[PDB]
């Protein structure tokens, strides 16, 4: 289980930015959220990616991604703060070959449109794969500010989230290579500019499927594995008690 | 012989607050003694803590809320809590944090049922934390942050509204301040609808205080607002 | 500790910005004055934050709006950053003043004189120059060079034990002198270029005075002042 | 009794502007002295105060408010350095809704004319309660220097004498509520910007009784409560012996 | 240890080339502007290594590459000596302003307001002169000599921890607000010859700021930006 | 009386790198506490030694090496070891390092044989010193330094490149940087003819990392390259 940054990332003091209790725990909590998330094929190229923003699974629901009695504690609490662990499963057999790259982002926009607002549910479906053009590689697809129509728009050539896609393995990462493992385990604590983000606009870490060897099998073999994960927070700390969000 | 000095690049600039001193002209000067006047304020946060009227529009404001007899499921008053809102604009904790840019701490409304002695009833007083909606019902106020002031013994209550935020202070002058709006909504709620005496006036009013708590600490002093002078 | 009261005032602020002397100077006659009166107005700056007008300690503020030709106007002069943030009575305090040019490459110099004394008008002739009165004096008559600024920390020097923020009392007997401290200054500066007077320019230099507040010490919680709701 | 800035306003020394023995006592200083006030009625607005200056109402004798001794001994002193102590008494029955303000305020000109000199004791009873207007609030009122036909006159905005009635409570203060109390115990020690001021001509507290809530009772219930005080000065020290004041 | 955090980003880089004031300002109004809209546009330095657009947070960087005539161009600034050594998230530093001019012999000054405050933008007539209200102020308002360059070292005032170098949350709510902290920044300089608005001259004077970032801490280790292959 | 200082020939001068503080302007600040930030950097050789992928032209570039079938006496790869070749471009090696002028250590290359889980075989792995011409015969790769990696339990190799130079430092944005060419060659051989077994794909793919060894030092921190982001 790959610890990120520390020993113990369940280690967590209640945040120093509120004056009440925090709701530490909810109805159940020693449990994991399995969610689909698309199939790997041979026409996946190089670096295409696959985000699955967190906490923004919980709530959009990306792959079946039900959030059971957790969405519906992070909707009554306004400021959230937790640390995540995954578990990405691939059922990668002998006749594959192609490795993936299952790491945690921290703070970065890839479920955006490089060209909008957030993306839905049916244009995941579309895609299937982001693919990694020059966009994602020099951050020019992070939402662009409506400057109006006073300001000339300027030409926009670079944003600071970008993905340099030769350097995902800086962050906490496991290879999901086709012959020394099957699943990945990623375990990490809370990170933010505040001691604790908001619960609706919160972005802290990204599940990241990379493919960095496309998956070659020969025909009639085992073909097209199914990727699955597992999302499950680590000491939750919910402030600000409020009614459900709308 | 001389000391070799090498002047640094900020050489004969006069910044505003340097926090040093400079030559004295006129020295030697025995001041007369001020230990008779009583009551030095050492530190402006004796000030904060003094519980002052708050405004409401109904540039003539009322700091009292008038109490209709009319029993509903909507909020008596809500106003936001936000200290550049115009409910804080003639207070001592929105006059003296205004011209600062951080807060951290506890606004303290304390109340005042300023209705007749005979009076019996219920007030629910929810804060809500920063929500895309204004709680309203009061169901929404329940879930909320909530305290049950009864018109008992205590005639005078002081609701001390908790301080729940992403960042250790807080930007004084700003609508939004944080996460999509309006920083919190304060809500006196009726609960039981109120019983007034006859020969006893109906409409009571309930009179707004805005102190701060004991942990209200202030930061980064900032060239105030002159806008009071014309 | 940003709300400490001797941390809070001790900065450099702009009090008034003077016209400076190029000739010995009459004093503004006190109020009231009639037309004709041949004098010498708005080169002093009455160091004090409460209103002045015409370099004299006044009970209003008051600003023109439409300052049309007839009648001389008067520099009016307050302390904007001290009254907001003004909430005593009260305040004793060393003045840090700091006289900076707003004219290119000037070689100006300020003169003081205390709290209650005058200024010396007349001039010396001196080698067939018209040599004014002050040049000289047991005052501090600060320097600069040319393109420089000049500071110096003055004490509280005044008769009165503190400055009265707010005055309720009369100075002299009643009938509008109600709210008029007598004795609430530092004392009054003057900018003055060091040439005879023979040597008089045409132009009409300025300058201006900034303010630091050493050792500020305040009395008595007050007021804030009224924040209007347009 | 709301003592004021320290736990006993009695304790007070000598002054340390004086060469003389101060006349430390009079001939009855465990009295007080009562006086009328102006009834408070329903068609008072909110904020419109009532001011009765200290010393300024031993002279004119507002609402009946004899001096006695104190009186003839301020006038036959020069330096008067006292703390003062009022209790304002008003029938609230429990009839009644509204709420008084009754503070001791420092160093203010409420009973100046927006408009002229000091006010008689006949228009105190023609208007019988000031309403706070924009002049109040923005201390446009307090009495604007004669410049003389040289200068021409500024527009005069502000003054430094004003109220914010909404910070009224920051002085010493007790709320004559409806249905907590009936009357105020303020006690005051001495204030002023030099150790002794004068005896004529000083206003170093101001007894401020002003409308919270203004009056509501049932018609035919008890009406129109009266309000009275009790001044009564606490450790006087006369100054500067001379004849009677002319 | 030349690759260390405290050491290596201690060091002096230029930031941005803004416009000197010579009048009171109008600070640039909020996204988005229509057209019409009268303001002083490129006059602020928003001290972020992260990308700006019109002395406000911007999401990404934009240069110009065919700069027609239609619309307003926009100051957009960015640390390129930061970007390519930030192999981080999150960083943590106190600021080290310094403003060097770019007009031959120009007496400048600095001023500066905090992470969340604001600008103050209006004028007071002192001596029938239009006197700015950037003039005073509690925050530092450093005046330079003739010719001369204005240092301080500002500290972490934003109410942020850290200030987020990648950041993938949203300030208010969504739709084109992800990926655009709020908080991030130690404040917003801005330069004026300090000079009354009569004396406002025609030539457009610039000015440019420097940046050092003193004690830098930075957190959570994250890419460097992508290097391109022609 | 006052010190006598001669200053120096550089005053009044902004040097960018002065390892000296200046004047604090807005200080007694208190930031909010970044205890609960975890993974704080406090060198960024922590982060040249963590391994990232490499990059090869067969701007869509491969991080792996195809493994054709066909056994052939020339190298499968063969790359120089320099930190300006673009095989380093996007690894945290050469993008670390190129904004620095000097380094010192072992550059390690760790490979991933990402094919199937049956395969057998072995690779031969041949650092070459900086030669005339490049190595291409395995003959010339035996005599070289050299590893056989083999497809065991080792289906990851971390070959350390040693660090052989006539100067205790490099140039590290250099073609050259030595004798006459190309600093030295990796290169991956496959030593016997790999076994992959049927309904298993053929030709599988390695793929390479370049992580810094424990010894790996920088030095001389210069002006980045501005150019990723255009």
């Amino acid at each position: 289980v790959l610890c990120a940054y520390v020993e113990d990332p369940t280690k967590s003091d209640p945040p120093s930015s509120s004056t009440d209790q925090p709701t530490t725990t909810f109805t159940a909590i020693d449990r994991w959220y399995t969610g689909r998330l698309n199939s790997w094929t041979k026409a996946v190229k190089t670096f295409s990616f696959q985000a699955v923003p967190l906490p923004g699974a919980f709530l959009s629901r990306q792959g079946g991604l039900n959030g059971g009695a957790f969405t519906a504690t992070l909707h009554r609490h306004f400021l959230m703060k937790c640390g995540w662990q995954v578990q990405v499963q691939c059922n990668l057999t002998q006749f594959h070959q192609g490795a993936l790259l299952v790491a945690m982002v921290p703070e970065t926009t890839l479920d955006v449109k490089p060209d909008g607002k957030a993306k839905s549910l049916q244009e995941l479906n579309e895609e299937q794969w982001v693919e990694m053009s020059d966009d994602y590689r020099t951050g020019k697809n992070m939402p662009f500010q409506s400057l109006g129509t006073y300001y000339r728009p300027p030409n926009w050539t670079w944003g600071p989230n970008f993905i340099n896609p030769y350097q995902v393995t800086v962050f906490p990462h496991q290879i999901l290579n086709a012959r020394t493992s099957t699943s990945v385990d990623i375990n990490v604590p809370y990170i933010g500019e505040t001691p604790t983000q908001s619960s609706e606009t919160q972005n802290s870490w990204t599940l990241l499927v990379m493919v960095l060897v496309p998956l070659d099998y020969k025909e009639g073999a085992t073909t097209d594995p199914e990727i699955t994960f597992s999302v499950r927070p680590t000491s939750p700390y919910f402030n600000g008690l409020r009614n459900r969000y709308t | 012989g001389p000391i070799p000095t090498a002047p640094r690049e900020n050489s004969l600039m006069f910044l505003s607050t340097t926090p040093d001193d400079t030559v004295p002209a006129y020295g030697n000067v025995r001041t007369p003694p001020v230990n008779y006047l009583p009551g030095e304020i050492t530190d402006l946060l004796q000030l904060a803590r003094i519980p002052t009227l708050m405004a409401f529009g109904r540039d003539a404001y009322v700091p009292y809320v008038a109490v209709p007899t009319q029993f509903d499921d909507k909020p008596l008053i809500s106003f936001p809590i936000t200290l550049s809102d115009p409910v804080y604009q003639n207070t001592l904790v929105g006059a003296i944090s205004s011209n600062f840019a951080n807060y951290r701490g506890c606004i303290q409304i304390t109340l005042t049922f300023c209705g007749p002695m005979m009076a019996r009833g219920k007030f629910l007083l929810s804060y809500s934390p920063p929500n895309g909606t204004q709680p309203q019902t009061l169901s929404e106020a329940m879930q909320c942050t909530y305290s049950i002031w009864d018109i008992g013994l205590n005639s005078s209550w002081t609701f001390v509204i908790p301080y729940i935020s992403p960042s250790d202070y807080r930007e004084t002058r700003a609508i939004t301040n944080s996460v999509y709006s309006a920083d919190g909504w304060f809500s006196l709620h009726k609960l039981t609808k109120i019983t007034l005496p006859p020969d006893c006036p109906q409409s009571p009013c309930i009179l707004f205080f805005a102190s701060a708590g004991e942990d209200y600490t202030l930061r980064l002093p900032v060239d105030c607002n002159p806008s009071y002078v014309f | 500790n940003h709300t400490n009261v001797k941390f809070l005032f001790d900065r450099s602020r702009l009090l008034n910005v003077i016209k400076v002397l190029e000739k010995d100077a009459v004093f503004p006659r006190p109020f009231p004055t009639a037309t004709g009166t041949q004098q010498d107005d708005g080169y002093f700056c009455l160091l004090t934050p409460r209103p002045t007008v015409a370099s004299r300690p006044a009970t209003r503020f008051g600003l023109y709006v439409s300052p049309s030709d007839s009648g001389v106007l008067a520099n009016t002069s307050l302390d904007f950053n001290f009254y907001s943030l003004a909430c005593f009575t009260y305040f004793r305090s060393d003045l840090e003043v700091t006289v900076v040019s707003l004219e290119p490459d000037l070689e100006f110099a300020v003169g003081w004189f205390p709290s209650g004394s005058e200024y010396q008008a007349s001039s010396f002739v001196y080698d067939q120059l018209h040599v004014p009165y002050h040049f000289t004096g047991r005052t501090p008559r600060a320097f600069a060079s040319k393109g420089g600024k000049v500071s110096f920390v003055l004490p509280w020097n005044s008769v009165s034990s503190v400055l009265p923020v707010r005055w309720g009392g009369a100075s002299k007997l009643s009938s509008a002198t109600r709210g008029l401290p007598a004795h609430a200054d530092w004392g009054t500066i003057y900018a003055f270029i060091p040439r005879p007077n023979e040597k008089k320019s045409t132009a009409v230099k300025h300058v201006a005075v900034y303010i630091r507040y050493k050792n500020a010490r305040a009395w008595c919680p007050s007021m804030l002042p009224f924040r209007s709701y347009k």
